[PDB]
């Protein structure tokens, strides 16, 4: 679950182009060395 | 002829293995241990505010 | 948790561009180193 | 014949070995030395607000 949403805020606006710008600045690486 | 050409590589490649390791090993301490002190010379947080 | 878302605002516008720008600036390295 | 020499080349990359890291020590110990006199020799916060 890092992609937000984103948201921002603001307003404004603007256109081309956004915003932002810055590239660039400074680084560280260079500063450281150094 | 094989079973002993065999085990004389073979010595070797075992020998020449902690060697392999002993420098692998010496040289990442040296780095570590620079690395430590470069740290160190500047605020544990100067890095921080620096990044 | 790098992607926020872003825012930014503003217003405005525009266109085209875008913003920023910026680059520049300076670093740082330088300054540092310087 | 191949075991002489083995032990040859041998001995002699172990003593070439730790000439390495003699080296690399010793000029890591003097880079991060040279390093902590620069850092010290401007202020501990200087570095920062430079940054």
């Amino acid at each position: 679950v890092a992609g937000p949403e984103m948201q921002v805020k603001l307003l404004q606006s603007l256109g081309l182009k956004s915003t932002l710008i810055t590239d660039g600045s400074s680084p560280i690486n260079l500063f450281s060395t150094a | 002829r094989v079973k002993k050409v065999r085990e004389m590589e073979l010595i070797y490649a075992r020998a020449q293995l902690e060697l392999e390791v002993s420098k692998a090993q010496q040289l990442a301490n040296v780095e570590a241990k620079k690395f430590k002190e470069m740290t160190e010379a500047l605020g544990p947080g100067t890095i921080r505010d620096l990044a």
